[PDB]
């Protein structure tokens, strides 16, 4: 629950999951503020900048 | 305690109980006075070595157990004994 | 079970070992096995509490606490019944 | 039931402070920011929190800690409503400055000693006279304020009887005692 | 005990000590080594799964080797080819005859270690099995004499329901 | 109405001296406390030394957990046997539980003897701090 | 024993198994750029179902500093001699099924770990 | 002190000497050495142990826990330690270096 600190802001909640064993592997995704579907966590990396593995 | 202790052990027990009582160690050589001074803390060793002038040169490589536990990035240069490193960079990280 | 005394006569302690009950003179004739004292020389003190006229180590002054041999009891000496009785 | 609560007498909940100066005292200290290394220097460091913020890595977190501590029982840089906490086997040190957290004071204990003398009861029995107060033993470094964050590392003694014990007193590392 | 290990469910994940997956498109010469001799002896895809299962759990649910091979051959009807041997137990899976095979062999290990049933019904997780001191769930008779006694005979429990093939 | 005016002849009270045990009931109490905390200790040295065989049916902590409170209940039990046991006639807890009025053998127990083990949701009280109870205690502590 | 990532160089991502049927061996391939690789190890994937019996690796040094851990001085240290030693439980998810004592030795620049 | 060898006289430089039972002197390393010397026989019975620079009240402590050694190993008790006043300790610590115990 990320909240800026020295302002009085609304907290964002960001959920790094990760999906159950009942899929060939369990895999790592976030869900993110003001977005409506969860998102694996590489393309957030990828976004952040950051394109090799 | 279900332990046998003999005189070397009795002594050096009740004296690594209380540390802080010597003041002046008389005239005990330091490989007798060995273990009491290797359980110690440094400022207690700067104690008994201000009150105890002739262990000096006997002491430094006790120090070292000090420094690599306090200075553990660091290592002596050349014409640097373990204590006058000790004190050095004790009184330059507290400055 | 033990006894510990030290037989102190000032300047010279005399160490023992014996049990709970034992006559007090006996202490003497063990003095004077190897220390070569006549029962004379031999007049022990009393302890904190009066001294044994009755002639057991079972009586007044001797608890089982007194044969401790973390640290005795102690008291001085005198060598001589009537005459002197000598400290240092 | 259970989710109305009441406070205890000597808890106090923290009122908030600004990160920055431990953040500067951090920078001179010897830890390295997150843009400056390379992340093989993570794995055998120390991460630093700063209100949940990962500000950096630390090689000797023991003197760190030892520092952090020594500042505020001091009341220097670090104020004595900041909660430090190392959590020594996940290798993170955390550091909270933020409001909402509840925190009560305890007594100082080094090597099974009191910092509590008797020179600072008998200047406080003259509060009115000496104007010695609650504050100047905080300023002592005998008593600090520990959050539920650092309560979770300290080692409490229930009373001093607990640190005046023998051969076997259960723990010979004893950090604070209670009130 | 025989009667709760043929009750408990039984799956490939209880015996397994470890599954590895191997690049062997020799058998002859077998890149593990150690499966050089009867591999041998019995001597195909390049794909190799090592199944080692540990001691304890093939002894105490009392399981051979033969038992878990006819399950694989009847799981999946030859589509794949399972040698297996033991004097360390040893199972090698090939698949026989664009979704490389790598991948293929990584969904039946799954399968393997899921969705495969070695002995005893699937729903019935754990099986407690107790001798009752108490006269509740006991099997009380009438004897020749005419009174009601009471027997302590071994009874079970479940974890699951599977009532009918109970 | 006959009872309650017979009562006023006889009288019944409650009071801190049916709270007293006998000195050689506080010693049987101390005793089996002693014992119990030792037999506790000696199977947490079992377990520690990996020397505690698993019952059928239980992995190793809960037949730890089963051992160690099946010690503390024998514990409560004797304890609470002794107290009840120390009980003279004129005791007035004794009084209204032989009545059935109020209180039972565990209510005695629990003032005079041994309050007893403390449960949350069944088992003994949570590791709430990082494997401690309170702060006050070394971590992995399993003794009573 | 373990398989980890084998990384490419040109692009710097994942290498993933494949093999080659005209020299019939097994190679690490990256598919974002052309990269190939042969391939050292054999191994491209192993279950650890039942190797979880050691946790001596996972454990630190640092715990000898922690205050609020058991010390004993009964249990020396086997490879500097130091007396006093911490002890604890593990603390994995897989210690639910043993109470196993592990030791740390308290001596600094030593940092010895063993188990009973 | 005498020849028949069950007391033992020993001196420190000081007037209060001390007399012991060599049997419960036993522990000492010195015994073995300097009453033990190069030849056994009646070098022993002298008994005239004549030690340098020990206060009088240390060896008594000293050989009090001669007694006490000898008689606390190898009997039925093997628990109990020894209660040296904490400043003392130190010129009993060159009575450690004296006695090879
Ligand atoms: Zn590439
Ligand atoms: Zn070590």
């Amino acid at each position: 629950r990320s909240c800026l600190e020295n302002s009085s802001r609304p907290t964002s909640t960001i959920w790094v999951s990760m999906l159950a064993r009942g899929a060939i592997g369990q895999r790592i995704v976030a869900t993110l503020p003001y977005i409506k579907q969860e998102v694996p966590i590489i393309i957030v990396f990828r976004a952040l900048g950051f394109v090799s593995d | 305690l279900p332990k046998m202790m003999t005189l070397h052990q009795q002594c050096i027990r009740v004296l690594k109980n209380n540390i802080d009582s010597i003041f002046e160690v008389g005239g005990v050589p330091y490989s007798v006075l060995e273990p009491v001074l290797e359980r110690c803390t440094p400022d207690q060793l700067y104690r008994i070595e201000e009150y105890n002038h002739v262990l000096i040169e006997e002491t430094d490589q006790l120090w070292k157990v000090h420094c690599h536990r306090d200075f553990k990035e660091e290592r002596p240069e050349e014409y640097e004994s373990w204590r006058e490193m000790y004190l050095r960079l004790q009184d330059a990280r507290e400055q | 079970m033990d006894v510990f005394l030290m037989i102190r006569r000032h300047k010279t302690t005399i160490f023992t070992d014996a049990k709970e009950s034992s006559t007090v003179f006996e202490l003497k004739r063990i003095v004077e096995g190897i220390l070569k004292r006549p029962p004379d020389e031999q007049r022990l003190y009393k302890d904190d509490q009066l001294l044994d006229d009755g002639k057991t180590l079972g009586e007044c002054g001797f608890t089982s606490q007194t044969a401790r041999p973390q640290a005795p009891a102690t008291v001085g000496l005198a060598f001589r019944a009537d005459d002197t009785f000598e400290a240092l | 039931v259970g989710l109305v609560k009441n406070l205890a007498l000597m808890a106090y909940i923290s009122v908030g402070s600004q990160p920055s100066p431990i953040l500067e005292f951090l920078e001179e200290w010897s830890m390295e920011n997150l843009e400056e290394i390379s992340p093989a220097a993570i794995a055998d460091a120390t991460k630093i929190f700063v209100n949940g913020c990962w500000v950096g890595i630390h090689k000797d977190p023991e003197q760190l800690m030892n520092t952090l501590r020594k500042l505020r029982r001091q009341m220097d840089i670090i104020v004595s409503e900041v909660s430090m906490i190392r959590d020594i086997r996940e290798r993170e040190i955390r550091i909270y400055t933020d409001a909402g957290r509840i925190c009560r004071p305890l007594l100082i204990v080094e090597k099974q000693k009191l910092l509590l003398k008797k020179r600072h009861i008998d200047q406080l029995k003259e509060r009115e006279y000496n104007n010695y107060s609650w504050q100047d033993l905080v300023a002592s470094g005998v008593v600090e304020y520990i959050d539920t964050l650092e309560e979770e590392t300290v080692m409490l003694a229930m009373t001093p009887d607990d640190l005046q014990e023998k051969e076997v007193a259960y723990c010979s590392t004893y950090t604070h005692c209670e009130i | 005990k025989d009667i709760l290990c043929r009750l408990e469910h039984t799956t490939l994940r209880k015996v397994t000590a470890n599954t590895a997956i191997y690049y062997d498109p020799n058998p002859q010469s077998t890149v593990v080594a150690e499966d050089q001799e009867w591999v041998n002896v019995y001597y195909i895809s390049p794909w190799l799964l090592r199944v080692e299962l540990d001691r304890k759990h093939m002894t105490d649910r009392k399981l051979t080797m033969e038992q878990i091979a006819e399950k694989i051959n009847a799981g999946f009807g030859d589509d794949l080819n399972c040698i297996f041997n033991d004097d360390k137990l040893v199972l090698r899976i090939r698949i026989m005859n664009k979704m490389d095979d790598d991948v293929f062999l990584r969904c039946i290990e799954s399968n393997m270690l899921t969705d495969m049933t070695l002995q005893g019904i699937e729903q019935i997780s754990k099986v407690y099995m107790h001798l009752p001191q108490t006269d509740n769930k006991k099997k009380i008779i009438i004897t020749e004499d005419g009174e009601f006694k009471a027997l302590q005979e071994w009874i079970l429990e479940t974890d699951g329901v599977s009532l009918m093939r109970v | 109405t006959v009872i309650n005016n017979w009562l006023l002849i006889e009288g019944h009270t409650i009071g801190i001296g049916d709270s007293i045990a006998d000195s050689k009931t506080y010693q049987d109490i101390q005793n089996t406390i002693k014992k119990a905390k030792q037999d506790v200790i000696e199977v947490i040295e079992k377990a520690h030394n990996n020397e505690l065989e698993p019952t059928p049916g239980n992995t190793l902590r809960q037949t730890f957990e089963n051992q160690v409170n099946r010690i503390l209940n024998d514990a409560r039990d004797k304890t609470g046997s002794s107290a009840q046991k120390s009980l003279s006639e004129y005791n007035n807890f004794k009084s209204m539980v032989v009545s059935g009025a109020k209180g039972s053998k565990i209510n005695i127990s629990q003032v005079i003897a041994v309050v007893g083990q403390q449960n949350v949701e069944g088992k003994r009280i949570p590791f709430g701090f990082k494997h401690r109870t309170l702060p006050h205690f070394i971590k992995d502590d399993y003794g009573p | 024993g373990f398989v980890g990532i084998r990384f490419c160089q040109e692009c710097n991502n994942m290498l993933y198994p494949k093999e080659d049927k005209e020299n019939r061996i097994l190679l690490y391939a990256c598919r974002n750029c052309d990269y190939q690789q042969e391939a050292d190890n054999s191994c491209i994937y192993v279950n650890k179902i039942t190797h979880e019996v050691d946790e001596l690796t996972q454990i630190i040094a640092d715990v000898s500093q922690d205050p609020t851990l058991p010390r004993t001085e009964d249990h020396p240290c086997q490879k500097c001699g130091h007396k006093e030693a911490v002890f604890f439980q593990s603390h994995s998810a897989r210690a639910e099924d043993a109470m196993r004592l592990y030791y740390v030795c308290t001596a600094p620049h030593c940092g010895h770990r063993w188990t009973e | 002190e005498g020849p028949d060898a069950m007391y033992v006289k020993l001196i420190s430089s000081d007037g209060h000497e001390f007399i012991v039972k060599r049997e419960h002197a036993l522990t000492s390393g010195t015994i073995k050495a300097m009453l033990s010397g190069p030849g056994q026989f009646a070098e022993n019975e002298t008994n005239e142990v004549n030690f340098r620079e020990i206060p009088s009240h240390v060896l008594s402590k000293v050989c009090m826990y001669f007694t006490y050694k000898v008689r606390y190993t190898n009997s039925s008790t093997e628990i109990p330690e020894f209660p040296i006043a904490p400043e003392i300790a130190l010129e009993l610590l060159m009575a450690a270096n004296f006695l090879d115990c």
